Order: C-alpha cells, then sequence, then structure tokens
C-alpha cells in the first residue's frame, strides 16, 4: 500500500533521461500520426458499426414521424 | 593469457557480487554515457573474452609512451641516484608512434539520468546520486571538498 513495499521486483533494470536535456515532442508528427492510425485500425470495427445503426435509424425514425405528419390521399369521394 | 582470462572472468563475477562497485560503475555509466567514461575498467565480458594477444601488443605499443608516464619515488631515495638509474633503464621507451597515430583527448559530456538495477530479494539498497564535476585543473576543487567536508560521512559503527 506504502511506496516502499508494493511488489517483488528481480533483475530488471530501468534506464530514464532528464526531462531538461530530452526533447518535449520527439516525432511529434513523424512517429506521431502512424501511431494514432494505427489504434484507429485496431479499435475502428468494435466502436463505429454501432453509431452508424444509431444514425440509421436516427433517420428512420425522423422519416416515419414525418411521413405520420403527412396525410394521405384515401379521401376522396 | 587464457589462465587470466579465466581469471578475470572469476573477478568480474566476485565484483559484481560486490555491492557498491556495481552502483559506481552504473553511475559513471549513466553519468558519462556515449563516451569512453561510462565503460568499466573491467570492461565486458565479451571483450574479454574475444580479446587476443596482438590487441594488447596494440595498447602497449600506443598508451605505454614514454612523456605519458611519471617515475615516482618516495622515501629514503636519492633523486641524483633515481635519475642516474632512470637515465641507466627507462632512456628508451619509444615515444614516437606507430605510424602517427597519436590519440587525443576529448571531452566527455555529462548528462542527468537514472539507473535503476531493481532486485528486491537483496537486503540493502544502495544509491548514489551525484552531478558534474569541475575537473582537475579547475580551483573549485578545494572549496568543493570543503563542502563535502561539511556534508561529511557516516558508518553504522560510528561512535559520534
Ligand atoms: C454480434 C457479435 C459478433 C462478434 C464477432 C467478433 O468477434 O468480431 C471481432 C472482430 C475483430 O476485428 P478487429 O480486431 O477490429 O480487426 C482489425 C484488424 O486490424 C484487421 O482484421 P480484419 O481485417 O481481419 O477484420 C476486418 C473485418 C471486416 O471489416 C472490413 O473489412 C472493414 C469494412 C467494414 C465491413 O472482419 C473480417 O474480415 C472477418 C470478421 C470475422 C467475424 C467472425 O470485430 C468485428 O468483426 C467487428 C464487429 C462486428 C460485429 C458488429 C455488430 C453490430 C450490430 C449492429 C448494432 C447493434
Ligand atoms: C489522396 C492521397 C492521400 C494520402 C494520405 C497519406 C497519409 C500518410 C500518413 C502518414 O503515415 O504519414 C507519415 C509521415 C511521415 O512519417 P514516417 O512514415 O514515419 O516518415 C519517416 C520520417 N518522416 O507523417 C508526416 O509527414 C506528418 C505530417 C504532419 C503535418
Amino acid at each position: 500500500r506504502e511506496f516502499g513495499n508494493l511488489a517483488r521486483i528481480r533483475h530488471v533494470i530501468s534506464y530514464s533521461l532528464s526531462p531538461f536535456e530530452q526533447r518535449a515532442f520527439p516525432s511529434y508528427f513523424s512517429k506521431g500520426i502512424p501511431n494514432v492510425l494505427r489504434r484507429t485500425r485496431e479499435r475502428i470495427l468494435r466502436v463505429a458499426p454501432p453509431f452508424v445503426v444509431v444514425y440509421l435509424i436516427y433517420t428512420w425514425g425522423n422519416q416515419e414521424f414525418e411521413q405520420s405528419k403527412r396525410k394521405n390521399p384515401a379521401m376522396y369521394e | 593469457i587464457e589462465k587470466e582470462r579465466d581469471v578475470i572472468l572469476r573477478e568480474m563475477q566476485e565484483n559484481d557480487a560486490s555491492m557498491q562497485n556495481v552502483v559506481f560503475d552504473y553511475l559513471h555509466a549513466t553519468a558519462f554515457q556515449g563516451t569512453p567514461l561510462a565503460q568499466a575498467v573491467e570492461g565486458p565480458s565479451e571483450n574479454v573474452r574475444r580479446l587476443s594477444r596482438t590487441d594488447l601488443t596494440d595498447y602497449l605499443n600506443r598508451h605505454y609512451k614514454a612523456p605519458r608516464m611519471v617515475l615516482a619515488a618516495a622515501g629514503g631515495v636519492e633523486h641524483q641516484q633515481l635519475l642516474d638509474l632512470a637515465q641507466k633503464h627507462l632512456s628508451s621507451v619509444s615515444r614516437v608512434y606507430e605510424e602517427d597515430a597519436v590519440p587525443g583527448l576529448t571531452p566527455c559530456r555529462f548528462t542527468g539520468s537514472e539507473i535503476r538495477h531493481r532486485d528486491d530479494a537483496l537486503p540493502l539498497a544502495h544509491v548514489a546520486i551525484a552531478v558534474e564535476g569541475p575537473g582537475w585543473a579547475n580551483p573549485d576543487n578545494v572549496t568543493l571538498q570543503v563542502a563535502n567536508a561539511i556534508i561529511g560521512h557516516y558508518d553504522c559503527t560510528y561512535g559520534g
């Protein structure tokens, strides 16, 4: 619970650099756009199609409501 | 060479088992990374195993030059006798270079960084924190040594 002991770690070596000696935006675009595009490829098929169904039945509900608003010519005499 | 190579492998294992030397080597590496000052004195085990006699002869003929040698004597010794003996023995050291392959001192950058070798099975933790020093020729060495005396040192067996 306390920061001194939480888990048992053996033979693990961590390397770290100084924030004032390394850049804050290292390859923000060249290595940034492929990363976000890869994430989009990984998690685009599980998210988008439900919202496509939302948009489809949204338009369908609006169309049916407007058609119920519209009358019919079943009243000729 | 083979026998002492086995000796160096065993001594590297022993020094790996020594807590303070590992931390000082880690500090040197993480402070002077990318420079010839990061590498330890004993060197990596791969270079120890792959090093040959011709590399030793190259090091002897490149770095054991005359003007970078100081013959120092202290005690019941006469400087005239020492100079005569040095003229007798250490006259021919071949200060000249093999094909004018003269090396040169290059500055080594200091960097702010850390290395953390976590191994929780060990009983105690050794931590070294340092900054860039002044160098040998800088007159701030006396002041920084005085400041180190202000901070002091302690061992658990101190009677203070």
